[PDB]
Formats: structure tokens, sequence, C-alpha cells
């Protein structure tokens, strides 16, 4: 019973619009307002994957319910 | 907020007591998943249609498959006594191959439709195709035709043959359901209905005392030849139901229903109650299945690249174990099931047949 900001996703250069989850608990998805989306896991030693596309803004990302494809 | 996912109602039972493994990686090379199974009346050959091609026939003792090069998917396959396979392709043609080699023997064409629903009657040697505005019926050898039975009025919706008996039941876009004299182009059995059902198939029990009608609307119509009219009653389905894509029959009182709410249902006709309620995931969704009718053995291709190897008697006892523990406490399975009750006459598909 704490809002618990834990450990942020480093990087994400500017302009952040969304996030979602891979229910493995967890691979976190997020997206920026310009050309990039990210998918990464905690266990922070894991390195995030920077996706290139959406040269315009990305408003929202969501995972398929099984945590597989990330829709953006 | 908050829908129901993922494979929680399918793989969770279907993998309960396996005696083998589907080494999925062997069969799924596509960027893609199995969307449909088209299959063997003898159940074992369960062909997988994906979103890529090379429709394969999966053989579940070998953990190998028949690779039939062409990409064209089937609406259904018929495998017969002599080792041959008839493929009703979604391209408008039905292509027969030896099942055992994947070797083309013949192609049946007459149909000019997206739907070529098949049914095979092993006791007539007849294969029926439901397409466009008719029922092409032919000797299972599939090198000739006997005849085509036609709907010359409202648009034909569908039809089916009786596999361990003999009859053809067909219907119209207006839901009118009727029975044919298979050797005389005669409709002897007629109906006038109020429920207009598009995208339907009429499923026929092997000894066709029993029939059920699916369709674009979420209602099922039920038949029992011991009573008049053959279609005696109908009723609405548990909430969320939309339309029904397929129903198959077993030797028990059972209908296996594929409903486009992505839930499989099984219904016991003695009161027309739903014994089973089991959902499949996004991709990898309800695909289709084969049945051993006297133990209800299921040979289902799940789109997830899993073939089961589960049956309806095991799934039933699982549901019935829940109930048996509670039968000891007086639980009424008909309500547990969702037994559905006959309503009025003005939304029926009531049908007289002899």
């Amino acid at each position: 019973h704490d809002p618990a900001l834990s450990r942020s996703f480093r990087g994400h250069e500017d302009i952040i619009t969304c996030a979602d989850f891979d229910p493995k608990m967890r691979q976190v998805a997020s997206c920026s307002k310009d050309s990039i989306v990210y998918v990464w896991n905690f266990k922070p030693q894991q390195r995030p994957f920077k996706f290139v596309g959406h040269k315009g803004a990305v408003y929202c990302v969501k995972y398929s319910p099984d945590g597989e494809t990330i829709a953006s | 907020m908050n829908n129901i996912h993922t494979s929680t109602h399918v793989s969770t039972y279907f993998n309960e007591a396996l005696v083998d493994r589907i080494d999925t990686q062997k069969y799924l090379k596509s960027n893609g998943k199995i969307k449909k199974v088209v299959s063997d009346p003898d159940n074992h050959y369960t062909a997988a249609i994906d979103d890529s091609g090379n429709i394969t026939v999966i053989v579940h003792k070998l953990n190998r498959f028949v690779s039939i090069k062409p990409s064209s998917p089937a609406t259904h396959l018929v495998f017969i006594r002599n080792g041959n396979l008839l493929v009703a392709q979604q391209n408008g043609h039905i292509s027969q191959y030896l099942a055992s080699n994947g070797k083309l023997t013949s192609v049946i064409k007459h149909h000019n439709s997206k739907l070529l629903a098949l049914e095979y009657n092993p006791v007539t040697k007849q294969i029926l195709t439901i397409a466009n505005d008719q029922c092409t019926l032919w000797d299972a050898q599939s090198f000739n035709k006997i005849k085509t039975l036609f709907a010359k009025a409202s648009y034909f919706a569908t039809g089916s043959l009786t596999p361990n008996g003999q009859s053809l039941i067909t219907s119209f876009q207006d839901g009118n359901v009727y029975v044919w004299n298979l050797n005389n182009f005669e409709v002897t059995a007629k109906s006038e209905v109020e429920e207009n059902m598009k995208n339907q198939k009429i499923s026929v029990s092997a000894d066709s005392s029993r029939f059920v009608i699916g369709g674009s609307t979420a209602y099922l119509y039920y038949c029992d030849i011991s009573h008049s009219p053959l279609c005696i009653s109908s009723f609405a389905l548990p909430s969320g139901s939309t339309s029904v894509k397929k129903i198959k029959f077993t030797h028990g009182n059972y209908l296996g229903i594929i409903t486009d709410n992505q839930v499989f249902y099984a219904i016991d006709s003695s009161t027309n109650q739903i014994a089973l309620e089991f959902r499949l995931p996004k991709n990898k969704g309800i695909t289709d299945f084969d049945i051993n009718p006297n133990n209800l053995e299921i040979l289902i291709v799940s789109g997830n690249g899993e073939i089961f190897k589960y049956d309806l008697q095991k799934l039933f006892i699982m549901e019935m174990n829940q109930q048996q523990r509670l039968l000891e406490r007086g639980i009424e399975s008909s309500l547990v099931y969702n037994v559905l009750k006959p309503g009025n006459q003005n939304h029926s598909l009531k049908f007289e047949s002899h």
C-alpha cells in the first residue's frame, strides 16, 4: 500500500505517450511522440528494444493478451 | 475493460492428459497460425489450414504430416474408406488426392460459390456439396455426379446428408428447412419459418432422427423425428452469442457447436441443454474438429498449433465431476448447462418431415 514509483524506463528521449504490458509480469511497452516505440523487461539487466517506425507520433501501444505482438 | 483472454478455456483442458506431443514447430512454419481444420470422417487425418498455404494433413501417430503443395484452403475435407481425400477448396473447386500420398486423382466443379460446405455419407458413398444455390450430390468415388438438388426460389442457404442413414436436409435464406428424397429430386418435407438465418449449415445426426440449424443469428433450432413437426422447438443461446459457424453430431445426444463469440458448445438433445462451454484465443482461435462418436474422442486442431487429444467425455466428466460432487448435493445439470426452453411459434423453424 504505496503508489510505489519503482524504477523507470531510462531513455525515452522526450515526449512519452503510453505504455502496456506483456503478462509474464513483465515486459513493458511504451511509446514516444516521434518515430519510436519501446519494449523491454525489468529485471533491469535486460536491455530494452528500440523499435523504429511510426515516424509520426505514437499515441498508444498495447499487447495482444498473451503478451506477444505489440500493437502500436 | 475487461474482456476474457487468452487460451484459458482451451489449452487448460485439452492438454490435461496427453499421451503424445504435437511438436508444433514441425507443422507451423508460417508467419501465421492454423485457422481451420478440414477433416477426415474417420477422424485421424486432421488437415491444417493456415494463413499461408501448403495445406497439410496432420497424422497424429507419426508426428508427421502430409504436405499438399497448393496453398488453397478447404472448407472441409472428406477422407474415405479406400484411402482417398476429397478437398473442398475455398477456390470454388473440390480436389481429390489420395490421402495416403497427397496425389491428385480428380477435381469436382459445378459450384460457383465461396462456400462448398461438405458432408460425407459413408453409407451412401455420397459426398454432398453445399454451394451457391444448390446441393451437388455424388458417388464418393468422386469421378462423376449423380445429380444436383436445387433451390429455385429464395436463396439457398445450406444442407446436409445423414452419414449412418439416408436423407438430405436443406434450407433457404428465409430459414425454410426442408427434406429431400435423395433419389427423386423431391421435397417431401416442407417448412415455413419465421427465423431468417444467413450463413447457416444444417447439421445432421448420423442416424438422422436429430438435426440442428445454425446461422447468422444467435438461435438454434432443434429437430426430433419422433415428434411432429420434425423441427419442434427452438431457443436462444447464452448471452454474448452472435452467429453459429458449425455443428457436428455424435452417438450420444450431442451437438458440437462452434459459435462466433469464439466459444465451443456441446448440447444434449434430450432436453437440448449445453453441457460444455469452452473458449479459444485471438489468433490461434476456434479452428475445427473430428470426433469418435461413441466415446466422443476429439481430434481438434486448435489454431495454436496444438492438436488434441482430449475428448468430449473427459471434458464432460470434468464438468460432470463438478456436478457429480454436487449431484450428491442435488445440482440440476440442465440449468448448469443452460438448458434452453421452447418459446413461441413466430420465431421458429418448425418443420414437418417424413
